[PDB]
């Protein structure tokens, strides 16, 4: 059930990881407490995807006021994202930074965000005003 | 659409 | 298809030597506050690596990869001597486990370009890798900063991976 | 300020939820239906209701409530036409809107909600943008989603250049039982479809009064614009100051102008009815239907919905032209003129029986409500002149136009 989720989303296989994290956020959608599988899906993020690594930051979003001293496990990721040349992807960092309440976080978050306000591509700098 | 348009001119100015 | 770890205490330039491996160049690098993820193809049989930092906000948190975890890598810091004491500890409290049972231990001598370093006997003398029992050991002198040594101890990695020819 | 905008359905369960704050919690919605089902069962119903400290904004689409939560002094303009906007741009994905749209692309509907809104504040919404780097089938984003002109994306080419016009009036009415004339106005909406290739700046040049004036040609026909409300695409300050529309188009489908304007004269279609109903027993409709307009034009498809009583039964249908289904569902006879040429005059004679034993409730009167459509037939009396294409690159396009009058609310108040 969610072991053989979390068994799924431990693979090598890019495929079984995809279906996987869309299982789990179709979890989310139907209203079930898949908030325990926390910090397994955060191994399958730092990913070559990008229609991947939004639900995975979905799933940040929605799960870390329940899991918070869990969510440190993702800091070093957004400020590894947040050099990227696609500037989709560093405003999608930018909009997935701000929106983490968690006291232990928004410490680390302060540097990347102020090496985004002054970025070129202003995509990303009409994210990171807003994420100020 | 079942109907039919009409051609209005260009420059007009 | 055989997975990997690099954990320790940090500013041990494991971090360093992981894009080294991935990419090869000296990587300018935060202190690792969460994890970092990649892989690297290599003889055939994909390294993927996972580094995490040792910061103490983030020492608790080493049990959530060691389910499906089939090896490890241990990277010291010897240009500490207070806080290599710490780190055995560390080490200790990891190696007290009976879910990381197959995982083989691996040490890495690194930060190799300063006189103060000891060399690949010492240090297992000082942290015991002979009381180790269960534990396939090597330990394995890498220079950051030139990349010596890396894989030679991923090629004692890789014959600890597969037993075949 | 939206802090969490849903989509709930029918009965209160959530279809998708994606909080932009968190200052509400996200077990507020469960508190949402049984409020407004107590707020409606005492008919103090409003779009903003009220959980404590939490506001609950909300329209309500065809299964969908799509509620968004707010807790500070929310902005409720924004947040309404916010919701309108998510309407439209799920309507521009997904070709209808129900339920069974939101459960089968959570794929692309949390990246859409990602997407439109930061923190409550919506940021890139024009859908022919959105559907080149958020699909259901990713790049970086285009430089139209930075740049000023903000609704085109450079580079588009087609093989013709067609500019399609659609001058589609929309005639109000609402007469009074006694046969006055109470509320008569038109809203026009001037609804293109553009085919063009590259950045073009077209300049749509209407008859409008005030642009006859400052010329000097105020003894000819010209249309007297009360309001005009214009597309972002028309440049606002170069139409303030001497009434030029100036326009760069999208891609596809959209309302360039929606102008209304009163009018004194005559409405087109009007309704003579008479109601014989005798309590316990039956009920006559001697309706006519003179057709005020010019002779020329055709009213295609009239449907002039005449409201029987609640519980009418064996009815009968004496007509001149054009047939009677009485339709049950909604209560009224929804009596059909396919060709309903100007200056004719038909007349209708439905015949129902009524029960004996008496109703329980009273019922209401609601207005017989036409249905028409007379193409090629502008009641304002709108011109287009012109439309300037100008391109850098250089090229001959081809505009055109139609014009249709459609019913708004065409209604006339009952006996
Ligand atoms: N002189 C010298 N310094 C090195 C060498 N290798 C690593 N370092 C230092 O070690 C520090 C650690 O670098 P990182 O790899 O980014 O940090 P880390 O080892 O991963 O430790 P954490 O990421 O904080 O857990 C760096 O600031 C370097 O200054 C080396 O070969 N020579
Ligand atoms: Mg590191």
């Amino acid at each position: 059930e969610i072991f053989e989720l979390k068994a799924e989303l431990n693979s090598d296989k890019k495929e079984k990881k995809k279906e996987a994290v869309k299982k789990v956020i179709a979890s989310m959608t139907v209203g079930k407490d898949v908030s325990a599988l926390f910090p397994d899906v955060v191994n399958c993020m730092q990913t070559d995807n990008l229609e991947l690594k939004k639900l995975v930051y979905l799933y940040l979003m929605n799960y870390a006021k329940s899991q918070p001293d869990m969510a440190i496990m993702a800091v070093n990721t957004f400020v590894k994202d947040c050099e990227d040349p696609n500037p989709l992807i560093r405003a999608l960092a930018v909009r997935t930074m701000g929106c983490i309440r968690v006291d232990k976080i928004t410490e680390y978050l302060c540097e990347p965000l102020r090496k985004c306000l002054k970025d070129e591509d202003p995509y990303v700098r009409k994210t990171a005003a807003v994420c100020v | 659409t079942s109907y039919d348009y009409c051609r209005v001119p260009m420059e007009d100015g | 298809e055989m997975r990997i770890l690099m954990v320790g205490l940090d500013a041990a330039g494991k971090t360093t030597i992981l894009y080294k491996l991935k990419l090869g160049e000296i990587v300018t690098t935060i202190p690792t506050i969460g994890f970092n993820v990649e892989t690297v193809e290599y003889k055939n049989i994909s390294f993927t690596v996972w580094d995490v930092g040792g910061l103490d906000k983030i020492r608790p948190l080493w049990r959530h990869y060691f389910q499906n975890t089939q090896g490890l890598i241990f990277v010291v810091d010897s240009n500490d001597r207070e806080r290599v004491n710490e780190a055995r500890e560390e080490l200790m409290r990891m190696l007290a486990e009976d879910e990381l049972r197959d995982a083989v231990l691996l040490v890495f001598a690194n930060k190799q370009d300063l006189p103060n370093a000891m060399n690949a006997a010492e240090i297992t003398d000082k942290l015991g890798l002979h009381s180790l029992r269960h534990r396939n050991w090597y330990i394995q002198a890498t220079c950051a900063t030139s990349g010596d040594g890396l894989y030679e101890g991923l090629d004692w990695l890789s014959n600890q991976l597969r037993n075949q020819k | 300020s939206a802090s969490a905008v849903y989509v709930l359905d029918l009965k209160g369960k959530v279809l998708i939820c994606r909080n932009y704050r968190g200052d509400v919690d996200m077990s507020e919605v469960e508190h949402f239906m049984p409020i407004l089902m107590e707020k409606e069962e005492e008919g103090m119903l409003s779009p903003i209701l009220a959980h404590g400290g939490v506001r609950f904004m909300w329209i309500k689409h065809n299964n969908l409530y799509l509620v968004a939560t707010s807790k500070k002094n929310a902005c409720v303009s924004l947040v309404f036409s916010f919701l309108y906007k998510v309407v439209q741009v799920f309507s521009e994905y997904f070709k209808e809107l129900e339920e069974e749209s939101i459960r089968d692309n959570f794929v692309i509907i949390y990246e859409l909600l990602d997407e439109l809104m930061d923190f409550g504040y919506p940021q890139t919404t024009d859908s022919k943008i959105l559907q080149e780097y958020i699909t259901q089938e990713a790049p970086r984003p285009p430089a139209t989603v930075t740049n000023a002109v903000s609704w085109r994306s450079e580079g588009i080419k087609y093989r013709k250049n067609e500019v399609f016009l659609d001058v589609i009036e929309a005639v109000n009415l609402l007469v009074s039982a006694n046969g006055n004339v109470l509320r008569s106005e038109i809203v026009g909406s001037i609804k293109m479809r553009v085919f063009l290739s590259g950045m073009p700046e077209l300049r749509l040049g209407l008859n409008d009064k005030v642009l006859f004036d400052n010329t000097g040609r105020g003894k000819s026909k010209s249309v007297e614009l009360e309001d005009v409300k214009f597309h972002q695409c028309v440049r606002l300050s170069r139409f303030e100051n001497d009434r030029t529309i100036s326009f760069i188009p999208p891609d596809g489908e959209f309302e360039l102008m929606s102008y209304r304007l009163n009018t004194h004269v005559k409405p087109l279609i009007w309704i003579e009815s008479v109601i014989e109903k005798h309590s316990h027993s039956r009920i006559e409709y001697m309706v006519k239907a003179k057709s005020q307009f010019k002779r020329r034009s055709t009213a295609n498809n009239v449907e002039i919905h005449i409201p029987v009583p609640n519980d009418a039964d064996s009815p009968k249908f004496k007509t001149t032209v054009g047939s009677v289904k009485w339709v049950p569902e909604n209560s009224e006879i929804v009596w059909s003129v396919k060709s309903f040429p100007g200056g004719k005059e038909y007349l209708m004679r439905a015949h129902f029986g009524l029960p004996s034993v008496e109703a329980e409730d009273k019922e209401g009167k609601p207005p017989i409500s036409v249905k028409f459509e007379i193409p090629y037939f502008t009641t304002s009396g709108i011109q287009v002149r012109y439309l300037k294409i100008i391109e850098k690159s250089g090229y001959q396009a081809l505009p055109w136009v139609r014009y249709i009058t459609q019913n708004g609310d065409y209604q006339l108040r009952t006996q």
